[PDB]
Parts: C-alpha cells; structure tokens; sequence
C-alpha cells in the first residue's frame, strides 16, 4: 500500500537561486505529505522584482499553476520551463523522499 | 528502529495508533517495546489542552530501505494555544 512520502514543504520563499545549473531549495521544513497519493513539486518563479520558490506536495492527479505534472514518476526534480508572461516560470514533480530539496534545471545534471 | 514518544507541555498531549491509510483513520492503539518506544508506521494524534476529536500530526517514518526511524510531521502544522 502507498504511505505518504517526504517533500521540502516551505510554501512560497524569497530565492537566491539564479543563473545556476542546479540549486538546493534552502528550506529547513521536511514534511510527510497528507495524502498517500501526493508528490513533490518545486516551482520557481522570477519577474522584474523578485525570485521565488515554491516547495509542496501536490496529487499529481490535479493540476499546479494550470500545468499537469506529467513527471510526477520521476525520482528527481528536472525543472522544466512554462511559457508565461511577465516573468520566466520552472516547475518540477518527482516522487523520491525530499526529491524536491535538489533542484535541476540543466539537462547536463541528469 | 524506533521513536520515543514525543515530548509534551501544557498545550499538547499525543495518543499513538496504528497508521491505516490517510489522515483521518484510526487504527489500533500503538503498542511500545521494551524500551517504552513505539515503533516505525506510528500515528501521533495529538490533543491540545486549551481545547475537538485530535489530529494526526506526525507519523514514526522509517527512511525506504535503511533502520534509522525518526518522527515526521504533516504539513503546516501550528502551535496548540496556550491555557
Ligand atoms: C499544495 As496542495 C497540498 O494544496 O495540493
Ligand atoms: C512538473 As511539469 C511536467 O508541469 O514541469
Ligand atoms: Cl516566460
Ligand atoms: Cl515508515
Ligand atoms: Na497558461
Ligand atoms: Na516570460
Ligand atoms: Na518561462
Ligand atoms: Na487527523
Ligand atoms: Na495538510
């Protein structure tokens, strides 16, 4: 049977993370998700005036950000640009313990 | 592999079942070993003493394949309020 697994579950932060291959999230919080079904997700988001990061669980059953985590199988978080406009959009699910603390945006790191 | 019960005060106290599936169900009352320690798939439903039926809270996580056990916590979780 499915147990709920662990997820850096800080919410929404203010991010450092920029013009880098890879990014560790920076958040102290390892939850056990609510739900059996749940994943983990990381989304990182920059505009004109700050940089975030999100970490969650989420059912990749629904969508996030009106995106569906197609990747939700994977043992790592590999960001993946969305179009959207005024402001440059990753997001990432994956379904090993604390999958989304080590963030990958290039390719190159797997 | 195990966790020892979780420390208290005056806004808290823990009851210990038998994880089920989900949040919300009850399973059998937790039953400690021989070092008063309760082991790994535990569910802490806690009580606040201000206070309502108690909540899940954490659950006693053994890590994948390894024998280290250590209390992990539901989201967002808050403080009880204080009496
Ligand atoms: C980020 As959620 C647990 O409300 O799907
Ligand atoms: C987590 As995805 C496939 O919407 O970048
Ligand atoms: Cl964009
Ligand atoms: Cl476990
Ligand atoms: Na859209
Ligand atoms: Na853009
Ligand atoms: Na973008
Ligand atoms: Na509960
Ligand atoms: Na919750």
């Amino acid at each position: 049977v499915k147990f709920p697994q662990l997820c850096k579950f800080c919410d929404v932060r203010f991010s450092t993370c920029d013009n880098q291959k890879s990014c560790m999230s920076n958040c102290s919080i390892t939850s056990i998700c609510e739900k059996p079904q749940e994943v983990c997700v990381a989304v990182w988001r920059k505009n004109d005036e700050n940089i975030t990061l999100e970490t969650v669980c989420h059912d990749p059953k629904l969508p996030y950000h009106d995106f569906i985590l197609e990747d939700a199988a994977s043992p790592k978080c590999i960001m993946k640009e969305k179009k959207k406009p005024g402001e440059t959009f990753f997001m990432c699910s994956c379904s090993s313990d604390e999958c989304n603390d080590n963030i990958i945006f290039s390719e190159e790191y797997n | 592999s195990s966790c020892p019960p979780l420390p208290d005060d005056e806004t808290v106290w823990y009851e210990y079942y038998g994880y089920v599936d989900g949040r919300h169900t009850v399973g059998d009352a937790a039953i400690k070993d021989s070092l008063e320690n309760y082991p790994p798939n535990t569910h802490a439903r806690r009580h606040c003493k201000a206070l309502d039926p108690g909540e899940f809270v954490a659950i006693c996580y053994q890590r994948r394949g390894t024998s280290e056990s250590q209390w992990q916590y539901y989201p967002r979780i808050a403080s009880c309020p204080d009496p």
